[PDB]
RNA sequence: AAUGGAUUAACGAGAUUCCCACUGUCCCUAUCUA
RNA sequence: GUGAACAGCCUCUAGUUGAUAGAAUAAUGUAGAUAAGGGAAGUCGGCAAAAUAGAUCCGUAACUUCGGGAUAAGGAUUGGCUCUAAGGGUCGGGUACGAUCAACUU
RNA sequence: AGCUUAUCACCCCGGAAUUGGUUUAUCCGGAGAUGGGGUCUUAUGGCUGGAAGAGGCCAGCACCUUUGCUGGCUCCGGUGC
RNA sequence: UUCAAAUGAGAACUUUGAAGACUGAAGUGGGGAAAGGUUCCACGUCAACAGCAGUUGGACGUGGGUUAGUCGAUCCUAAGA
């Protein structure tokens, strides 16, 4: 419709999504296939320095000390703290659905939870012990 | 009021192009002044006095000059060029009376 | 009734230019009759033309935005577009931090704080760099003091 | 214009058969914080320059405007 | 040092005409009077008196001419007394009301 | 020009002279054949050539 | 072969070929303003 | 005032408010734009348009007359608000400081 | 117009290695530096005379009027790539 | 570009006021050199001219107006005559 917005939302040009990037952090598997990818050719970073919160390759080691401190990661970091926004939320607020919704809700403040920030804490107590 | 106070206040300011008129250079009328002090409650039997004495102050007393001249006009007009008597106005110096 | 006569007229008497001058339209037959700058004197103290005093361009955004200014706002990378140099040229500095350095050195040799031989090293390093600031210089001082009465004790 | 510090070399000048009028200026000024007191200036016109003299007294100003000449055209303010 | 200086202010002409009272003019000044920030925060440091014609304030503090014309014209427009009221210095540091040109 | 020759100034005093119309006695004369100036000048119109 | 020839950094509103980026040139036309 | 700037945009003093106007809003034009999916298949030919653009930090190839190439290429970033830190001047010391005052720079 | 104000250059005393002085820019000194004391050029500024009497900003009265009249205040600092 | 009023036989165009905008100080501002020669200003006034209009005008008719011992010219020499 615009100018500025088919620039950059393209079906083309489209990023991951916010959905995703919950799931991967949200286990301990996911995250060492991520910060241990072969690496590829077709790659920007050669399959290095992927940071997981911003689904986006880093081209050097240097790119990534300089992107984790600023302002465009810490939204990321604020946009993942808590329920990701499925489908369920949406039904259940037409009265459809609660306890669908209620018992992910409440497996999100159980479990699914603590296991995210125990997740995002070793993050950052990689990154810099390497950076 | 306080909306029309403001809506009023639109309409008259337009400080952006020009001015506001000083008020000091400004002179009232009795007019529209004498109506605004009703509206606010104060009295104009005060105010009315001083208006009767300089009024009584301005009138006219006729003297000699604006009797005979009040329709009377055009004491011995000027000519078709509308020069001046020392002016010698140089196309009708040959001709002196007008019908030639 | 023409009055560019008398409108260009009464802005060479109050001294202000014709846009200006304010001429009545009540008393427009008394203004007709002007015709010399004796009569515009006259026309302009009995209140009939007036002076429209100055359109107001204010300055209390400026003497905000600039007090704003004062304490380190709007200073980041995105409100600047030209270099440093353009902004403070690197000679500027120098000449601000290479005179400070001088006559430092001008008031403890005259106030008998150091010598004219210890002088004369700090001078020419001073020309060129291994003194930051004032403050980096005045250490080191003490450390040249120190270090002559280190000698001078041993 | 000139400026004459001296009284007596001001009684030359009133007296050199070339000077016609002259002026007698009062002023309201101030000292360091004092009082407002009175300042006179006698001016004395010659064919090539004017020369003045500066009296800050009152006293010295009430004598010395007697001991003008009565020939002399002597104008107060 | 902190030497005061006195303000008098004659209200006199729209007194008499009575459209203008000096006793809530008074008292709009003691109140509105500002010194060092919040309003009320004078401690005698001015002083207000009234005659009915006459209203005086005696002030030590930071207290100009220019603020004392900025205060009554806020009065004079509360009571809706502008477009007929001006505030006139006659001498310096001395002031009084009049009322503009009503004349047709 | 404004910084004019006094040689240019004599023929600016002719040509302003000359810049007239017809008196209105001429027409009244005798066997008059003339009728309107015929060497009349304006500034706009044609310049004089110095 | 100073009728000058070979070479070559830099520079060019000089002449020609291709690759990424990009896009109504095009598939294919639609619409809004002065 | 914004800014590296006498760039561009906006205002005060001063100056103009002149250039034939009214009513309707078809085609084709002239000037300026935005387009889903694909991305030079158009065309003699990427003509034209789009994209890139200021500034800071990182980084920078063959080639060579060693000066260049070079802003090579390629990446991270840029608002607002509340703060911290660094960068100064003039004074009083017998033959180490303290007060006081003031600028926009990172 | 009167008094006063200077970077440079000059003069006298003095005789320097523990080379010193000094500009943003390294130039000078036994052909006499630094340092103590002096002289000139008056670019330019300061005070005063010119000169508040002028000019500026206001207030109060007058008045078809020629248009006048009478009072005030005209003060003191700050900073700069 | 717009509303009211004035003037006039007649007003989208003239004058004042009200309001809306622009040039935005490398101006649509204030002064000149070259060149033009009265265009400057007032009074009167609209047949022609201002590619519409006109009561307005750089138009038509009659006049008014440029004040120097210090600013220029005058004097000096340049390439050259």
């Amino acid at each position: 419709m615009g100018r500025y917005s088919v620039k950059r939302y393209k079906t083309k040009r489209r990023t991951r999504d916010l959905d995703l990037i919950y799931n991967d952090l949200s286990t301990k598997e996911s995250v060492q296939k991520l910060l241990n990818q072969p690496l590829d050719e077709t790659k920007p970073g050669l399959g290095q320095h992927y940071c997981i919160h911003c689904a986006k390759y880093m081209e050097t080691a240097i790119a990534l000390k300089t992107h984790l401190k600023g302002k465009v990661h810490k939204r990321r970091v604020k946009e993942l703290r808590g329920v990701p926004y499925t489908q369920e939320v949406s039904d259940a607020a037409a009265g459809y659905n609660l306890n669908k919704f209620l018992n992910r809700v409440q497996e999100i403040t159980q479990s699914v939870g603590p296991e995210k920030e125990s997740n995002e804490a070793l993050l950052k107590e990689h990154l810099d012990s390497t950076l | 009021r306080q909306k029309t106070m403001i809506a009023e206040a639109r309409n008259r300011k337009s400080l952006k192009n020009k001015a506001i008129m000083p008020r000091s250079k400004l002179t009232k009328s009795f007019g529209k002044m004498e109506e605004h002090m009703s509206t606010l409650g104060h009295d104009m039997s005060a105010l009315q006095d001083k208006q009767n004495r300089a009024a009584r102050k301005n009138r006219y007393v006729e003297r000699g000059s604006d009797v005979v001249f009040g329709d009377q006009d055009a004491l011995t007009a000027s000519t078709e060029n509308g020069v001046k008597l020392r002016q010698t106005d140089r196309l009708l110096d040959g001709v002196a009376d007008g019908s030639m | 009734a023409n009055l560019r006569t008398q409108k260009r007229l009464a802005a060479s008497v109050v001294g202000v230019g014709k846009r200006k001058v304010w001429l009545d339209p009540n008393e427009t037959s008394e203004i007709a009759q002007a015709n010399s700058r004796n009569a515009i004197r006259k026309l302009v103290k009995n209140g009939t033309i007036v002076k429209k005093a100055v359109t107001v361009h204010s300055k209390s955004r400026t003497r905000a935005h600039a007090q704003s200014k004062r304490e380190g706002r709007h200073s980041g990378y995105g409100k600047r577009k030209g270099t440093r140099e353009a902004r403070l040229p690197s000679q500027v500095v120098w000449i601000r931090r290479l005179r400070v350095l001088r006559r430092l050195l001008a008031k403890y040799r005259d106030a008998g704080k150091i010598d004219k031989h210890l002088y004369h090293v700090l001078y020419k390093e001073s020309k060129g760099n291994a003194f930051k600031h004032k403050r980096a210089l005045v250490e080191h001082i003490i450390q040249a003091k120190a270090d002559a009465q280190r000698e001078k004790a041993l | 214009a000139r400026e004459i510090t001296d009284i007596k070399q001001f009684l030359e000048l009133t007296r050199r058969a070339d000077v016609k009028t002259a002026t007698v200026k009062i002023n309201k000024k101030l000292n360091k914080a004092g009082k407002p007191f009175r300042q006179t200036k006698f001016k004395v016109r010659g064919s090539s320059s004017l020369y003045t003299l500066v009296i800050n007294d009152a006293g010295k100003a009430k004598k010395l405007i007697q001991s003008l000449p009565p020939t002399l055209k002597v104008n107060r303010l | 040092q902190k030497i005061a200086k006195t303000f008098t202010v004659d209200v006199s002409s729209p007194t008499e005409n009575g459209v203008f009272d000096p006793a809530s003019y008074a008292k709009y000044l003691i109140d509105h009077i500002k010194v060092e920030g919040a309003v009320g925060n004078l401690g005698n440091a001015v002083t207000v008196t009234e005659d009915g014609t006459v209203v005086t304030v005696v002030s030590t503090a930071k207290f100009s001419g220019k603020y004392l014309k900025y205060l009554t014209k806020k009065y004079l427009k509360k009571n809706q007394l502008r477009d007929w009221i001006r505030f006139v210095s006659t001498k310096t540091n001395e002031y009084r009301l009049a009322f503009y040109q009503v004349t047709p | 020009a404004a910084q004019k020759s006094f040689r240019i100034k004599q023929k600016m005093a002719k040509a302003k002279k000359q810049n007239r119309p017809l008196p209105q006695w001429i027409r009244l004369r005798t066997n008059n054949t003339i009728r309107y100036n015929a060497k009349r000048r304006n500034w706009r119109r044609t310049k004089m050539n110095i």
